[PDB]
């Protein structure tokens, strides 16, 4: 395994910036996941030889933070909030929502492999909920036909 | 300059000070910031010694903003009795449930917060300092590096600003999904490349921080208000609410209420108005049956007149309040927050790694009627039975609010035993 040029300078920018190597873990992971749709095993050796750690503090790394993904390639996730607030403003209605559209449920990815739904604790907008976020961008779920709109800009 | 999309969340104050400009949902770059007379609060800090700084820091009497409410100017007084080099790092990493007030300041108001950890840096000697910002705020993430890059323009930052011999760099680094990566020392951790694992305390970090070395850690709110110290004076600022919890203090409100969002307002205000007065009440105008704050605290009904301050008997915290009316089931509600530490343990210490998972393991059993007289005597044992041996606030919370539920709530909890 070798990263391709465009993204190996993009992780060395990352490496460079802060005072020590081993501090760009987390930037270079999160690198990694937006360029391939999640962490190839793979990557994680030619990783920990650029910030000269032990490829088990990498693996370490990688299981213990939950936004890292080694097992689904996924376009875009669809981050969907279950913690209290949304639970009670209405994150069953928009997972029946998603449901509807596009026939998956949490944990699971579209056969295309475009979407994955993503579980996930308070996303800090409770006053919004049902929150859920497209990759980066955060919304309020509204509605079914709301919704649909949103998900037709993610090509 | 295009940034990720972000909610607008509903912003408004009763002093016009952390909110001035955050009250409107959009990034306040670094002209507009000048033109309200930002970063003069730092061109008089530079002319101050670090030591006056600290001490009007500490005669204001602010508090920590992050929920544990410690005085401010005490902290950076630890820290300064240690041998440098320093370090300075703004903890925002906000992942507490019903919490959103960090992220207010962040997006729309970042040069509040740059100016604030210029100043908080420059107190304690710090030549290097670190924002912590959880890995799904991206857009604040954005906002923050540009605006550094806006200030570093201007000469607000780099090597001797303004001509002062005082010199800062401010680093921002990403957090990937870990609420446990809010507590500052594993927050530490996670900056120095390394799996979220808090360390034993003491040391506290002002001794003993990143890389070993004396190291504040305060929150993005704490911090924001140090401009507004320096500008108005400790005085003035402490004529701000009651003049022992002074200042300004931001308020998120969600669940069942008709204006959900950040409020800013003194201490002073009790529970009831924050939801009554200015949260517009409930939706339906059904009756308050509990507020959590955040998962920490679980307030009845019958505790609504309380101050919203850091005294012993006031709602303290984090200033989170989750409201939930009549209609909400309590035991679904305390599921909610026993999967929630089931989630965010780090795992370090047995009671804490066993007890979360068991505690939301039994509790799903009893919310779905599958629970026998074992499940519920060892749902009993395990919720007593977390913090033993724990060497973090996580592990010493995860049983209090669902503990405050059966203690305040008997018969809706005792209509599931029979179930
Ligand atoms: N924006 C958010 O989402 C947000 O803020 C969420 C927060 C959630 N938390 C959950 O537990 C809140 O944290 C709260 C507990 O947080 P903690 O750091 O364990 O609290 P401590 O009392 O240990 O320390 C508080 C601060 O003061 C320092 N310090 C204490 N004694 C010192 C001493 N002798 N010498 C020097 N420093 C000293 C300490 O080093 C830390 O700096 C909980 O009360 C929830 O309120
Ligand atoms: C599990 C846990 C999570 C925490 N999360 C946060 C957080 O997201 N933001 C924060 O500033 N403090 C958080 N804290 C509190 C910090 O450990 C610390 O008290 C605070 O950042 C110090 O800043 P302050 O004195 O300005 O409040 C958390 C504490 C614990 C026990
Ligand atoms: S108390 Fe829990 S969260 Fe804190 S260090 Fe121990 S296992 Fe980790
Ligand atoms: S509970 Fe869903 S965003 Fe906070």
């Amino acid at each position: 395994f070798e990263f391709p040029e465009e993204l190996k300078t993009k992780l060395q920018e990352h490496i460079n910036y802060f005072p020590k190597k081993r501090q760009a873990i987390l930037l270079c992971l999160h690198e990694i996941q937006n360029y391939y749709g999640y962490i190839p095993p793979e990557s994680l050796k030619p990783l920990a030889d650029m910030l000269e750690l032990p490829l088990n503090h990498v693996e370490g790394v990688v299981a213990f933070y939950d936004m890292f993904d080694r097992e689904d390639k996924a376009k875009y996730r669809i981050r969907v909030c279950v913690s209290i607030v949304c639970h009670l403003m209405g994150t069953n209605k928009l997972l029946k929502a998603l449901e509807n559209i596009l026939g998956i449920k949490p944990g699971e990815v579209t056969p295309d492999g475009k979407f994955k739904i993503v579980p996930v604790q308070c996303l800090g907008a409770c006053s919004e909920a049902p929150v859920f976020m497209v990759n980066d961008d955060e919304y309020k779920f509204e509605s079914e036909v709301q919704l649909n709109e949103i998900l037709s800009r993610y090509t | 300059r295009s940034y990720p999309a972000i909610p607008r969340i509903y912003a408004e104050t009763t002093l016009n000070m952390l909110l001035k400009r955050a009250k409107k949902p959009r990034v306040h770059s670094i002209d507009e910031y000048l033109k309200d007379g930002g970063y003069q609060a730092l061109e008089k800090a530079l002319n101050m010694s670090p030591e006056e700084i600290i001490d009007w820091v500490d005669k204001s009497t602010l508090r920590g903003r992050g929920g544990a409410g410690f005085p401010t100017g005490k902290k950076w007084k630890f820290a300064v009795q240690n041998p440098g080099p320093r370090y300075f790092i703004c903890n925002a990493d906000e992942s507490e449930p019903g919490t959103f007030k960090d992220r207010i300041i962040i997006e729309r108001d970042p040069h509040l917060l740059i100016e604030g950890i210029i100043i908080s840096s420059y107190a304690i000697g710090a030549n290097e300092a670190y924002i912590y910002i959880r890995g799904e705020y991206p857009a604040g993430y954005y906002i923050l590096r540009d605006a550094i890059e806006e200030a570093k323009k201007k000469g607000f930052l780099g090597k001797n600003i303004l001509g002062s011999g005082f010199d800062l760099e401010i680093y921002v680094a990403r957090g990937a999904g870990a609420y446990i990566c809010g507590e500052e020392t594993a927050l530490i951790e996670s900056l120095e490349g390394k799996r979220g694992h808090p360390r034993l305390k003491p040391p506290y970090p002002v001794q003993k921080g990143l890389w070993g070395k004396p190291t504040v850690v305060n929150n993005v709110e704490t911090i924001a208000n140090v401009p507004f110290i320096i500008s108005m004076g400790w005085e003035e600022y402490r004529y701000i609410g009651p003049s022992d919890y002074a200042g300004p203090k931001l308020f998120p409100v969600s669940g069942k209420v008709k204006k959900p969002g950040v409020y800013e307002l003194p201490m002073n205000t009790t529970l009831r108005e924050v939801i009554f007065k200015y949260a517009g009440g409930t939706l339906g105008n059904k009756k308050v049956k509990a507020v959590f704050s955040g998962a920490l605290d679980c307030f009845s009904s019958e505790e609504l007149d309380i101050p919203m301050d850091y005294s012993p008997l006031g709602f303290g915290g984090t200033g989170t309040v989750i409201v939930l009316t009549e209609e909400d089931d309590i035991v679904e509600a305390a599921l909610k927050i026993a999967e929630f530490y089931e989630h965010e343990t780090c795992g370090q210490c047995t009671p804490c790694r066993v007890g979360c998972y068991e505690q939301a393991n039994l509790l799903e059993k009893i919310y779905k009627g599958e629970a026998t007289e074992q499940d519920w005597e060892g749902f009993d044992f395990v919720n007593r039975n977390i913090q033993p041996t724990s060497i973090c606030g996580l592990g010493a919370v995860a049983g209090r609010l669902i503990r405050q539920t059966l203690e305040k709530f008997p018969e809706e909890w005792e209509k599931y035993r029979k179930k």
